């Protein structure tokens, strides 16, 4: 991946989606994965458990209508696609997500914590995911 | 001409390949008037030819790049690497034979001395003796001269016979052939007996295949940290030679069939009432060195307008203006993608297998015997294969800010001096301004040495030679033999006053370092490349 | 061209030139090509190319965990 | 995808100022000394250095000095 | 047309690749030789070649042949 | 004994030049560098088989002379092969850490060894499956230089040690 790929999340966002910061509940993840290349995932042609332990992989907050925002998934495929700090759960995918923040400020202190908490969703384990809904 | 749309895309596509752009922009200036031409020829050269050259090295490079971790060639190169780290480890392990009536009597003392140290010494200051007589060859040279040379080659050849054999018949002939450059000197020998020998029974051309011998200076690097990054090159060289030859072969298939192309087209159609041209199609050897020509590009021009009025004119002639482009862009253009392969292929293997010599006996064994500057091609292709007390006051914000701009006046000052007009009226202002320019440099120049005592040294040629100037010039100006020029010439220093800005602009002195290690990069070749030119 | 026009056309010491004459001369002239307009200078083109540094990195190794495809 | 390698390369033509100010102000240097070397050179139609070749104005060298840099 | 018991097959072998790699050398030898005159001019060579056209076309043609019905 | 007795081994069979120069080249680095403290012998008898229980004795009164005595021993090529005897010598396994580099080596000396290339190979290959820890030292690193520093700072450890 580089940003050749990653335009076209912008595309596939505003025509199947027209979400503005939200309105996705989880039907649009999967409405958009399920599709596109496959540089960002998964693709047409795998729709499978394979789709399933990726989306495993993949665990972030939740939002009014059990929704998420863009910028959030747009991290969520960068990292499961390019494995940049990610564990197979629990909090030790928060401390490497404490790990990667501490990172995003030493790369970008002009981000403020709204956007960078944005950035760094920070699921913690208690609160539940639009990851783990369909796979468990 | 720029009649047709056929006529303007060809007479463009030949000032991009910039052969004969500049009689086209004479004739416009001359046509039309010399104010605005310049905008279309100099940006379509710039963009057309420069710029496509740039697109071009880029986008080869980035093929090359991701050509080199194909796992068919991470592969092939893993089985050099190998085979490296075997012989390196190999002539470690021979130098454990350090074994201690003729038969053993007196060759046991050649083997001895014809190693050591200060033979390699005698026989590379000797070669280097052989190759500074055969350099002063001249015309005309003295008649002295072409004996004492006629004994000399005699001399020399004689003496390293000598000292060729007594490594074959001192310390054997089965383990002779072993050393590379072993091999090339036997080779280099025999071919100066062949030269003397057709020299004798030919007098006349004598291409002298004897300053070959200048090749064994290369052997210094030997005693420089260089001598990896070249022996590597030679290895990756040697092994890929294969595909060089079978390569090359090509290049000479494509070259046959265009020249057989076009001596069907113009062959013999050349023999026009002022006379044949060189650069004919008539017969093979000379079909063969100008498609050369116009592979290489330069020239193609004059030979496209003889083939286009052999077939016509500007007429049902131009037709053939299609062999002529088919071959200089195919072929500018396939000869700097095979060019490059092979020598940015046979290169990143000579600097990873470089890599991998330091990442051990500089860090396995001083290990287990008790990034760092990477470049951006080296990064980028490991992560694919991953996939006094008064004066100290010099310094106002507007001291080191202020004399920019002096400088920048001064500059500007120097292009508008009139060459011809010797004492017209800008040169006169310009040599008031000249007053004053060395006037705020010395002012300056001397505040800066009295905070610093005793980059800084341009400064001071350039205000010397600019206060020596006016000194003489001043003072009598005859009475000294033809010193007109003398002023005129310590006034070219003046034009070092640009280069004054480097070290004040931290980031253009910034870019020159880079091209000054850039040059330090390239220096372990440039002599490389000074050598055969020699040759 | 020209100076390969001269070399063929060559006789002897001290003589005029013969149209066409010693073509062999070309040789010395192809055999230079493939040396140096063609393998030194691209020799060099790569020499530069392989070993180009990074203008300025002195921020804490290079952002040492997101570089280039990951910081960008 | 013309329009992706143009924006690309021209970018990092935009990151590099001082890369060609180095070649602007070596223009500067050599149509300088030229100006003052051959600026007074007898301009002959037979020999190169014509009304259009010449050394004689700073424009005038500058245009040789490119000239000879895009080799002619 | 799809006559099998080819045994042509097993003649495209080791020493009739090795014939026609000399044919194509020979040939290209032959047009290396040829000299192109200004106006219907012929060298007296040139005649004595054109006078081999035929055998290089057999051979070709017997290539074809052979490859074609194998 | 006094002093640990002294057997180096492991590029292949004694009496095949190859282990015959490598031997003889680090002894005669023994010999030079510590002349006068060391004395090389020379065997030609099987211990193994420990005439042949007459020379151990022999062995015992030069290790009680207070000088080190190494053995050129023309026999013994292996670990287990010594497992028995009471002598407990200082082991040097003279390694080669990869194959192809030794054949090399052995086709290399001339041509008469290349008729024994095979079956040297055997004895090369079960070596590299001997166990390390029945070595005391061990010497694969290429150079001469190296391993002899290797060789001087072990031995000087142990002159010091008693
Ligand atoms: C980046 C790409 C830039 C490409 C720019 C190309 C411009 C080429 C203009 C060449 C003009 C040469 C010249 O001196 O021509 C003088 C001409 C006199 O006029 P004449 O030829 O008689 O035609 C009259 C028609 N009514 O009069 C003219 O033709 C004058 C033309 C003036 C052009 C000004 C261009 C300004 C910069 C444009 C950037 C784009
Ligand atoms: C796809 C892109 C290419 C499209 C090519 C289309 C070809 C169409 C051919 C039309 C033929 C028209 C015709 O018969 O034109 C006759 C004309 C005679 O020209 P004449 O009077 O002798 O001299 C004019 C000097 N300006 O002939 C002419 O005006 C000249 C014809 C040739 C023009 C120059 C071609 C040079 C090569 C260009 C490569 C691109
Ligand atoms: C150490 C090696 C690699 C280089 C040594 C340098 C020489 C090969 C160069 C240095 C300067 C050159 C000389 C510079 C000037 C001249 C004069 C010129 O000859 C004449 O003046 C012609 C009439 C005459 O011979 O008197 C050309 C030959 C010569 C001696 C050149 C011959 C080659 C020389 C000696
Ligand atoms: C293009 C400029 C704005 C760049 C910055 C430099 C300028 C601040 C100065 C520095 C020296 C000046 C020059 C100094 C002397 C002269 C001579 C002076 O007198 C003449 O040449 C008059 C001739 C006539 O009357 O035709 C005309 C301006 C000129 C070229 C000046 C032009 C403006 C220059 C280049
Ligand atoms: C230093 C490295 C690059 C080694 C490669 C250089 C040589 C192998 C090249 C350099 C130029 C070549 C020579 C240049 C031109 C000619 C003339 C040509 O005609 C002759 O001189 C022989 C017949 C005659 O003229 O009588 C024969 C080949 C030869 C010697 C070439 C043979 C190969 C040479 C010596
Ligand atoms: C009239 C003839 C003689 C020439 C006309 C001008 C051409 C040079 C222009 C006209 C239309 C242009 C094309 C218009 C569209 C495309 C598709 C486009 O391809 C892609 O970007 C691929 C798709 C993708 O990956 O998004 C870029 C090249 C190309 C052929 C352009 C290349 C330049 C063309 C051929
Ligand atoms: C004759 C040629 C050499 C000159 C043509 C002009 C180009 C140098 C420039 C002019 C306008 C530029 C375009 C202006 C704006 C954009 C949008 C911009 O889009 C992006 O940043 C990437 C896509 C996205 O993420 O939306 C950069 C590419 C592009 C098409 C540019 C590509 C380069 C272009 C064609
Ligand atoms: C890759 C580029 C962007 C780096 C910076 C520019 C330089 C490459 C220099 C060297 C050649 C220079 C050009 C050489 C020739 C001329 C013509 C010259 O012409 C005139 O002023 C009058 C008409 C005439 O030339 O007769 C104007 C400056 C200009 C465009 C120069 C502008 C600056 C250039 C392009
Ligand atoms: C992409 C790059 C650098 O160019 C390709 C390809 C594979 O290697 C090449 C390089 O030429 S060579 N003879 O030095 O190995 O060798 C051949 C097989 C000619 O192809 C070359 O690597
Ligand atoms: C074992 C050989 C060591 C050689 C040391 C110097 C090598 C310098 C580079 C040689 C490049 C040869 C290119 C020749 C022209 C095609
Ligand atoms: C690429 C290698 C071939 C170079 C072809 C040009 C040189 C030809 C040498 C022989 C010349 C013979 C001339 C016979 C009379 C025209
Ligand atoms: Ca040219």
């Amino acid at each position: 991946l580089g940003p050749h790929h990653l335009d076209e999340f912008v595309r596939v966002w505003a025509e199947y989606d027209r979400a503005a910061c939200g309105r996705i509940h989880y039907t649009e993840m999967y409405e958009m994965l399920t599709l596109m290349s496959p540089p960002l995932g998964l693709g047409k042609r795998c729709p499978s458990k394979v789709a399933y332990k990726r989306l495993v992989l993949m665990n972030m907050p939740v939002a009014e209508d059990m929704t998420v925002h863009f910028t959030s998934t747009l991290m969520a495929l960068i990292r499961t696609a390019l494995d940049i700090k990610i564990a197979k759960g629990g909090a030790d995918r928060q401390q490497l997500d404490s790990e990667l923040q501490k990172e995003t400020l030493a790369i970008w202190p002009h981000l403020s914590q709204k956007m960078l908490d944005l950035l760094v969703p920070m699921p913690k384990a208690s609160d539940l995911t639009v990851g783990k809904i369909y796979a468990a | 001409q720029f009649d047709n749309i056929l006529f303007a895309v060809l007479t463009v596509f030949q000032c991009i390949t910039m052969e004969g752009w500049t009689t086209v922009l004479y004739n416009t200036n001359d046509a039309l008037g010399a104010t605005w031409n310049w905008l279309y020829f100099i940006p379509l050269i710039i963009i057309g030819s420069f710029f496509v050259l740039n697109l071009v090295l880029g986008v080869l490079s980035g093929e090359f790049a991701k050509e080199r971790e194909r796992v068919e060639n991470r592969r092939a190169f893993m089985k050099l690497r190998r085979q490296q780290q075997i012989e390196r480890e190999l002539n470690g392990y021979r130098a454990w034979i350090d074994k201690a009536h003729k038969e053993r009597l007196l060759r046991i003392s050649i083997r001895h001395m014809v190693k050591s140290q200060v033979f390699y010494w005698i026989v590379l200051s000797l070669v280097a003796l052989n190759t500074a007589c055969v350099a002063i060859v001249h015309h005309n040279q003295p008649q002295w001269l072409t004996h004492l040379l006629y004994y000399a080659e005699f001399l020399f050849l004689g003496l390293f016979l000598l000292e060729m054999s007594l490594k074959m018949y001192g310390m054997g002939p089965r383990l002779y052939f072993h050393s590379s450059f072993n091999c090339f000197d036997f080779g280099v020998t025999v071919g100066s007996i062949f030269e003397v020998v057709w020299a004798i029974f030919r007098p006349g051309t004598s291409f002298g295949i004897s300053v070959l011998r200048a090749l064994r200076l290369l052997r210094i690097f030997k005693i420089t940290k260089y001598w990896a990054s070249l022996r590597n090159l030679v290895v990756s060289l040697m092994s890929s030679m294969k595909s060089i030859i079978s390569l090359l072969f090509l290049l000479f298939l494509f070259i046959v069939v265009f020249a057989l192309l076009g001596m069907q087209l113009f062959g013999g159609r050349f023999n026009f009432n002022d006379g044949t041209p060189s650069a004919n199609f008539d017969t093979f050897p000379a079909a063969i060195m100008t498609v050369f020509q116009i592979l290489t590009g330069e020239d193609w021009n004059e030979v496209m307008y003889n083939g286009i009025r052999s077939q016509g004119g500007v007429s049902s002639g131009m037709w053939s203006a299609i062999y002529f482009i088919v071959l200089t862009l195919f072929g500018n253009y396939t000869l700097l993608n095979v060019f490059l392969a092979i020598a940015v292929d046979n290169l990143a293997n000579a600097q990873e297998l470089t890599k991998d010599e330091q990442e051990e006996e500089e860090a396995f064994n001083q290990k287990h015997a008790l990034r760092h500057h990477m470049s951006v091609w080296e990064q980028r292709t490991s992560q694919l294969r991953k996939h006094r007390a008064c004066h100290y006051i010099v310094n106002l914000r507007y001291f080191e800010m202020c004399i920019l701009l002096v400088i920048a006046a001064s500059s500007i000052a120097l292009a508008a001096e009139d060459p011809v007009l010797t004492n017209s009226e800008r040169n006169k202002v310009l040599r008031y301004f000249d007053y004053v320019f060395t006037g705020v440099f010395t002012f300056e120049m001397v505040i800066k040495m009295i905070d610093q005592g005793l980059w800084n040294i341009l400064d001071f040629v350039v205000v010397v030679g600019a206060l020596v100037a006016f000194a003489l010039a001043n003072a009598l100006g005859t009475n000294k033999g033809r010193d007109i020029k003398t002023i005129k010439s310590l006034r070219v220093l003046r034009v070092l006053r640009p280069l004054k800005t480097i070290k004040r602009l931290p980031k253009l002195k910034a870019v020159f370092d880079c091209v000054v290690t850039s040059l330090k990069n390239v220096f372990n070749i440039l002599i490389v490349y000074k050598l055969f030119m020699f040759i | 061209p020209q100076v390969l026009q001269h070399s063929v056309d060559v006789t002897e010491e001290d003589r005029g030139p013969s149209r066409s004459n010693r073509m062999e001369m070309s040789i010395f002239y192809v055999v230079y090509f493939v040396v140096f307009p063609f393998f030194f200078v691209n020799i060099f083109v790569a020499l530069i190319i392989i070993t180009f540094q990074e203008q300025g990195d002195k921020m804490m190794e290079e952002c040492s965990l997101e570089k280039n495809e990951r910081a960008c | 995808t013309i329009r992706i390698l143009l924006w690309t390369f021209v970018q990092s033509f935009k990151a590099l100022p001082y890369v060609c100010l180095l070649i602007a102000m070596l223009f500067f240097i050599y149509a300088i000394i030229g100006m003052q070397v051959f600026g007074n050179i007898k301009l002959d139609e037979e020999s190169h250095i014509n009304r259009h070749n010449n050394f004689r104005s700073f424009f005038g060298s500058l245009m040789l000095l490119f000239r000879s840099a895009t080799g002619e | 047309n799809i006559v099998r018991k080819y045994a042509k097959k097993l003649i495209d072998w080791p020493p009739f690749e090795y014939m026609i790699l000399a044919t194509i050398i020979a040939n290209c030898i032959v047009l290396a030789l040829e000299q192109h005159l200004p106006e219907d001019d012929k060298t007296p060579m040139s005649r004595r070649l054109e006078k081999t056209e035929p055998y290089f076309i057999g051979i070709f043609c017997f290539e074809a042949g052979i490859k074609i019905v194998a | 004994p006094s002093m640990r007795p002294i057997i180096l081994v492991g590029p292949s069979l004694k009496g095949y030049e190859v282990t015959d120069m490598m031997q003889k080249a680090l002894f005669d680095f023994l010999k030079h560098r510590f002349d006068g403290r060391i004395s090389i012998t020379r065997v030609t008898a099987d211990i193994s088989l420990a005439e042949v229980q007459s020379e151990i004795e022999r062995i015992f009164e030069l290790a009680r002379t207070l000088q080190l005595v190494a053995l050129d021993a023309d026999t013994i090529n292996h670990p287990a092969q010594l497992s028995k005897t009471s002598l407990a010598p200082i082991i040097v396994y003279i390694k080669i850490t990869s194959p192809k580099v030794l054949q090399r080596l052995i086709k290399s000396r001339g041509k008469s060894q290349s008729k024994h290339l095979n079956v040297q190979i055997a004895a090369s290959e079960k070596l590299a499956q001997c166990p390390p820890e029945m070595f005391d030292i061990i010497l694969d690193e290429n150079q001469l230089e190296d391993a002899c520093e290797h060789l001087a700072e072990y031995l000087e450890a142990y002159w010091k040690a008693t």
